[PDB]
């Protein structure tokens, strides 16, 4: 489930903390490149 | 360290042929954590002097393998030795020459039992006797593990073979 | 063969790298571990630029038989497809083999007058430009 | 075979305590000429010896410059043994490093090479010099076989799988590639 | 066909800097993308130069009544000496948990095989998975066999 | 005078995604189109022993910003950054690809992903094996300048573009315009 | 392990360790009627309430452990059928 | 592996193996050099018929 | 496995390569190039002296100075060990390179792949 | 007239490892170091050829 | 493709040999030592 | 046979850790190096007229 | 005909205060091929200087300074049964050891190659640049 205090990963939390307070697209661009755009909520794991 | 009386007048010639491992009762790491992945293990017995040439077929990831071992005699008829950290003492105490076979193995001060049969199914009386013996051997019933009754390897290849001898 | 599963589970122990996402070496040097971080990083970037200019692999003599030049230290060896032997691969058992065009070395940059590079295909790109 | 005359005797050396001279090889056995058993090198006894690193430490007989942090550390850096001598009250850690085996084949990598004869010369690099460094690389040849009949356990080459890298070696970079190329050209005329 | 080389316009106006590592964020937009195997591009997208810090840098988060780890992942103190991956990042603190009572992990050995792949990030425009985001290796003390 | 021409080319590209057993089904395609039953069962057992977490539902990643220093401000800035990331290299910028090809953006370069049994520079050659209906589908254009926040609404106005429906294919599915509420600096940075 | 943290002595509620019912967790999940995929876990199927209640399946001597949330468990496995055949000929 | 035998052999003169700084090392070395030079040319197939 | 022609020997061949790996190929640099990279510091004079000595050694013991047949010069004996014919002592167009001429600076050669001009 | 010639050359190389030697701060063997110390500063073809 | 690899984005431990060689690197621009570093350790490192 | 002593060694034992089996041998100080290159090949030829 | 030739020696640089040495170098102009004469000499030169300039050679460290490698390892990694401070400079003078896994989990298969430097311009592997040591989840 999504809504909870989900224990974030060490690199994810570290990169989220290293983001500047003021709006800076530079760091957020690299963060979105490294981590992506979405995370999985639910669904099966069927192969292909 | 324990020692019991082997089979009276054990004949390796009449014991030769193809054997099928059915149940093994012991307390090992691979038996308790990876016991659910056990497969059909068959045995091949061939006399060689006083010792016993031993070949083992078993499916590993589908591909069969040939484990060739030589049970060295300990100087006493019935008992055998096998060498690889540890010393293996093979002791055959209760068996006939047509239907079943019970083997005893010792390693690092730990006892273990192995039930062998010529073909499936196994008689209920043989299984009851095996259970009685493994209970008399200070082993619990939960430490008993049953093996599949099909999927035995016919023969391996030259590339897939072991050279313990 | 039928032992493809054995090769597959053996690669599980000793695999080979295919795709790589690279990162420059001066970014690996952190300030918390080495003093003078800014100057070291600037010198490392300049050295990387000079190295890329040096080992661009275009300065080697063009090979034959559709060969691919490879730079290694001071020696240059031509990798040739199956069917050609000898140095530079001028001998082959084939006629009028199609030779793939290769790009030459890009020219030096202009002094802030509008940076443009020239290169002749004697299929590599060219006409690169950078604002001053 | 034609050999030139012996050159003039060079100056004597205090430590070498020997003389030296040589000549040049003019013409070897081309087709059927008489060969020359004599060589182009020679030596001579001398008795004109006169006087025979500056770093932290130095071996007694060999001029190997060694730092003091490698003295009395449980590893012989000099062939004479001047680094682990008189180390009475000195703790020597095992490093869990001398138990593992070095890379097989460092001897050939430490030998010289002659392009004229394609043969191996004497040792160039010190294949047994570690300099207190302990680098381990995952071995690739520890994959032969391993079986256990008592527990019916078939596993992989986990026993003794580590290769210590002998300071003089940058990296071993374990890798594997096998390219079998067959070139067959059948012609019939 | 007609090959198309990339051509980007001038970068966007300057932004502010408040990360104690002042660097003017100057992003640009590539108005014309490459096509037909042409030149991808030549110049870098981002450009960081000197900047004047105006806003103060944000201080670290308050770690109230929480055992701090080597990274900074502050969790409840009840997880100390639980005999498992308590912090889920590193075993730095470990609470010197020598005498681990209360049957740590209740002899539960194996987790799901590759739940980290499901917990990993996801990208939609590329169809390729990303790094782990949700640390599912943790347990919170509540063993669920 | 008698002349005969023989030319037969058959190529297969199996995709078996069982880590080690994945290569077996791919290698077995040489001269054997039908998959082996035993090999298929082995691959199924392998896939049972190793999950395939792909094909699952997604959620906005920026929502996971819950307890960090300046959490809400960072979450809003990540919202804006994700919007800019999505609209900076959207496939709308790339020109339409031939034979219904799908275009993507890798950095600053367009790539026309070709349908199976097709190839070429822009998916133009190898139309021998289509096995589809055909035509030219519709593609959404790049979003225009955003609304100036007159009353909070949006002014995306996604309309048709240079790839119109010509070969009878279906038009671009989705809304033509969008409507939302301007954040007003996200309620002046949360009250 | 909060209740069993520092128990000096414990009373054996079950004489032998029995295996749990397979796929017992599927009957504890919630059901979202609107989504067509029932839901994630809501009820716990590992809790037993201390009472070591069991049931013996056919030719499955090893007993299964019935959770406390299951009041009645019955093994009445029985198959329950569609058949389609089409044939066309033209000459 | 139990008992191998020579296949390829690099050559080296014996007079070069004489120990240095001996009593008459240099003169004996040159003398053995002359001796081997005369030996390899003394009797062989070249001198026979 | 050399006389063998089947893939059955490939497993044992790979096993032997695991136990005893041979050196297939390797890059090389002159012996005087490693003296510069020593901890002793500057050795320019000795390095140049050894470089001149190696340049003279590669000429006094060159493969051409040996008797023409692959010519292999080892010590003071000239051999080819065969010409694959096994007809005579040397196991007798053919082609043969002439030796490097004296330093003039010019340097001539005659008969043919390779270079024929060198300058000191 | 009949002539048939075939060269079925099959070369197979299996790379067991790829090693790289260091370039700086190389510790030479004690024998080579002694030989280097036994070389005079004046040009001498004999000692250098021996080395 | 057998396994997916990803290096940590920041706060990584450097090798001791590379540590010593960087400590030996000069401050003034000298292309010789930097070229030796490129030849000994490459031009980049592995992130993914 | 050997014309010189090949058993004496100078100082610290120089390891020769190589070979088919797991066994450690010594290299005498008289020999510079002894590699364990286990090469093996063969040749064939046919002639007719 | 295309024998290797290096450019002239670069101008002398100022004596480095920290490294107490001056440096000069040359770069390749034409690569050798066809068994030509290579550039068989050092592409750089080093000389000793007498520099009088304060340098910040040493770097500070909050945690314990390792005795052999000189690493800034925190005390939380000491006396844990792991080899962190280098070869054996860690685990020194430890009363008890803990925090180690019981099953003795091994390292990732093939992780050694993924920790070494790579030359993207030549596709060749190089020495190790990252510390993939053990340092347990
Ligand atoms: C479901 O459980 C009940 C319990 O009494 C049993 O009678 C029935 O056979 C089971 N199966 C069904 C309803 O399909």
């Amino acid at each position: 489930n999504n809504p909870e205090f989900l224990q974030l990963a060490e690199p994810f939390w570290k990169e989220l903390s290293h983001l500047p307070s003021l709006y800076d697209y530079s760091a957020y661009r690299r963060l979105i490149d490294q981590y992506g755009t979405h995370y999985l909520q639910s669904g099966s794991l069927g192969g292909e | 360290i324990s020692t019991i009386q082997p089979k009276a007048n054990f004949d390796a010639q009449q014991f030769a042929g193809t054997w099928l491992l059915v149940a093994v009762g012991s307390a090992c790491r691979f038996l308790q954590e990876q016991g659910h992945r056990a497969e059909a293990t068959t045995l091949h017995v061939a006399p060689q002097g006083t010792a016993m040439a031993v070949s083992t077929f078993r499916k590993l990831d589908g591909i069969c393998w040939q484990v060739r071992q030589l049970y060295g005699d300990t100087g006493v008829l019935g008992r055998f030795l096998l060498q690889a950290r540890g010393a293996v003492h093979v002791v055959v105490a209760e068996t006939d020459y047509q239907s079943f076979a019970v083997l005893y193995l010792e390693r690092a001060g730990q006892l273990s039992v192995k039930l062998y049969a010529r073909s499936l199914p196994v008689s209920d009386s043989v299984l009851s006797g095996f259970e009685q013996r493994v209970q008399e051997a200070h082993l619990t019933e939960d430490q008993i593990f049953y093996f599949p009754k099909y999927g035995f390897c016919e023969a391996a290849d030259q590339f897939h073979v072991l050279d313990e001898v | 063969a039928d032992l493809m599963q054995e090769w597959g589970d053996a690669v599980q122990y000793n695999p080979a790298i295919i795709k790589v996402k690279v990162e420059p070496l001066y970014e690996l040097v952190t300030a918390t571990d080495f003093a003078y971080s800014s100057t070291v990083r600037q010198n490392m970037k300049q050295a990387l630029e000079e190295f890329q200019k040096e080992v661009s692999s275009c300065h080697c003599a063009p090979c034959q038989g559709n060969g691919v030049p490879v730079l290694k230290g001071s020696r240059c060896d031509c990798i040739c497809p199956v069917g050609s032997q000898g140095l530079a691969c001028e001998v082959s058992y084939r006629k009028n083999t199609p030779i793939d065009g290769k790009w030459n070395c890009w020219s030096n940059w202009s002094s802030c007058s509008g940076r443009r590079k020239t290169r002749q295909r004697q299929s590599g790109p060219a006409s690169e430009t950078l604002d001053c | 075979c034609q050999l030139s005359n012996w050159s003039e005797w060079t100056d004597c050396f205090p430590c070498q305590d020997k003389k030296y001279r040589h000549r040049s090889l003019l013409q070897p056995n081309k087709f059927g000429g008489t060969i020359c058993s004599g060589d182009i090198w020679d030596q001579a006894s001398c008795s004109s010896s006169t006087t025979c690193c500056g770093q932290d430490f130095q071996c007694k007989e060999t001029g190997r410059c060694l730092k003091r942090h490698l003295v009395c550390n449980g590893d012989q850096d000099c062939l004479d043994g001047s680094d682990e001598d008189d180390c009475e009250d000195v703790r020597a850690i095992d490093e869990d490093c001398s138990q593992y085996e070095p890379i097989p084949g460092s001897q050939k990598a430490a030998l010289g090479y002659n392009i004229l004869t394609q043969e191996d010369a004497q040792s160039v690099y010190d294949a047994s010099y570690y300099g207190g460094q302990c680098e381990t690389v995952y071995n690739g040849e520890w994959r032969e076989l391993r079986y256990d009949s008592t527990c019916e356990r078939l596993y992989y080459g986990d026993d003794e799988k580590y290769f210590r890298k002998p300071y003089n070696f940058l990296k071993y970079h374990f890798e594997a590639l096998a390219d079998t190329g067959i070139s067959s050209e059948f012609y019939d005329n | 066909s007609s090959p198309v080389n990339c051509q980007w316009d001038f970068y966007a106006p300057w932004s502010e800097c408040n990360g104690c590592t002042k660097t003017q964020t100057r992003r640009r937009s590539v108005a014309v993308y490459g096509q037909y195997g042409g030149q991808p591009c030549v110049g870098n997208a981002f450009e960081t130069q000197s900047c004047e810090p105006t806003r103060g840098c944000p201080t670290e988060e308050g770690c109230g009544e929480r055992f701090r780890c080597f990274s900074g992942q502050c969790i409840s103190k009840s997880l100390v000496c639980n005999g498992d991956s308590d912090c889920d990042e590193d075993s730095a603190d470990e609470d010197r948990c020598e005498d681990s009572e209360r049957r740590p992990s209740c002899d539960i050995d194996k987790p799901p095989p590759n739940i980290e792949l499901t917990g990993n990030g996801y990208n939609e425009l590329t169809g390729q998975f990303r790094n782990r985001v949700i640390n599912t290796k943790s347990f919170g003390g509540q063993c669920r066999k | 005078a008698a002349s005969g021409t023989q030319n037969n080319v058959l190529r297969g590209e199996p995709f078996i995604r069982g880590a080690g057993f994945i290569s077996g089904l791919s290698y077995l395609e040489l001269d054997n189109p039908a998959g082996n039953k035993r090999r298929y069962s082995a691959w199924a057992e392998s896939v049972t022993n190793l999950p395939q977490v792909i094909k699952q539902k997604l959620t906005p990643l920026y929502e996971l910003v819950k307890e960090v220093p300046c959490a809400s401000v960072k979450k809003l800035y990540l919202k804006w950054a994700l919007e800019e990331y999505l609209d900076e290299f959207d496939p709308c910028h790339c020109r339409p690809c031939q034979n219904g090809g799908l275009a993507t953006v890798e950095g600053t370069h367009c790539l026309c992903h070709c349908k199976p049994y097709t190839f070429g520079a822009a998916c133009e050659q190898g139309v021998l094996v289509g096995n589809q209906a055909g035509g030219v589908d519709g593609g959404w254009s790049c979003w225009s300048s955003w609304s100036p926040c007159v009353q909070g609404k949006k002014t995306r106005s996604r309309e048709c573009n240079n790839p119109p429906p010509s070969g009878g294919g279906r038009s671009c599915v989705g809304e033509t315009t969008e409507s939302t509420q301007c954040e007003d600096e996200e309620l002046e940075h949360l009250r | 392990n909060s209740d069993e943290r520092d128990c000096g002595r414990t009373k054996a509620v079950c004489t032998r360790k029995y295996n749990p019912i397979p796929s017992v967790q599927l009957m504890g999940n919630g059901f979202h009627f609107l989504a067509g995929e029932p839901r994630g876990e809501v009820l716990d199927n590992s809790f037993t309430g201390g009472i070591c209640k069991t049931v013996k399946s056919s030719r499955t001597s090893n007993p299964y452990r019935v959770p406390a949330n299951l009041e009645n468990v019955g093994f009445e496995v029985q198959t329950a059928t569609d058949f389609y055949k089409d044939l066309t000929s033209l000459g | 592996n139990d008992a191998p035998v020579l296949i390829s052999q690099k050559l080296s003169p014996i007079y070069n193996l004489v120990p240095v700084k001996m009593k008459n090392a240099h003169l004996k070395k040159q003398n053995l050099e002359r001796a081997i030079e005369d030996y390899i040319n003394e009797f062989s197939v070249r001198k026979c018929h | 496995l050399a006389q063998n022609r089947s893939t059955i020997t490939y497993r044992s061949w790979g096993r032997s390569l695991k136990y005893n790996p041979v050196v297939i190929d390797f890059e090389m640099q002159p012996i005087h190039e490693v003296l510069r990279h020593t901890s002793l510091g500057p050795l320019e004079a000795k390095r140049q002296n050894l470089r001149r000595a190696l340049d003279q050694y590669l000429m006094e013991f060159n493969a051409c100075r040996c008797g023409p047949c692959v010519p292999i010069l080892e010590g003071t004996s000239c051999r080819c060990q065969c010409r694959l014919g096994s007809l005579g002592a040397a196991c007798e167009a053919d082609g043969s390179w002439s030796c490097w001429s004296s330093w003039s600076q010019e340097r001539r050669r005659e008969c043919c792949p390779g270079r024929k001009v060198q300058t000191q | 007239n009949e002539k048939k010639f075939i060269f079925t050359r099959i070369f197979t190389k299996v790379q067991t490892a790829h090693f790289k030697m260091r370039k700086d701060d190389i510790m030479l063997d004690e024998g080579m170091l002694q030989s280097l110390m036994e070389l005079p500063d004046q040009y001498n073809y004999g000692m250098y050829a021996k080395f | 493709e057998v396994a997916h690899y990803k290096l940590k984005p920041r706060s990584l431990m450097l090798h001791y040999e590379f540590l010593q060689r960087v400590k030996r690197l000069p401050l003034e621009y000298s292309y010789g030592e930097y070229r030796d570093l490129f030849r000994d350790f490459g031009t980049h490192y592995i992130t993914e | 046979s050997t014309p010189f002593d090949n058993e004496f060694y100078n100082g610290l034992c120089n390891r020769d850790r190589d070979g088919n089996t797991l066994t450690y041998y010594r290299r005498p100080w008289n020999v510079a190096s002894l590699i364990y290159e286990t090469k093996g090949e063969k040749n064939f030829r046919t002639e007719h007229y | 005909p295309i024998d290797c030739e290096l450019s002239s020696w670069s101008s002398w640089t100022t004596c480095d205060p920290c490294q107490k040495k001056r440096y000069r170098y040359a770069y390749l102009l034409q690569p050798s091929q066809f068994h030509g004469e290579p550039c068989n000499f050092s592409d750089k030169e080093v000389e000793d200087c007498v520099t009088n300039r304060p340098c910040r050679s040493q770097v500070r460290c909050e945690g314990f300074v390792c005795a052999q490698t000189g690493r800034c390892v925190n005390r939380r990694l000491l006396c844990n049964g792991d080899n962190d401070c280098g070869d054996q400079s860690d685990e020194a003078n430890c009363r008890r050891i803990y925090k180690k896994c019981q099953h003795e989990m091994d390292q990732y298969w093939g992780i050694g190659s993924l920790a070494s430097g790579i030359n993207l311009f030549t596709n060749s592997f190089e020495g190790p640049v990252l510390d993939h040591r053990y340092y347990c989840s």
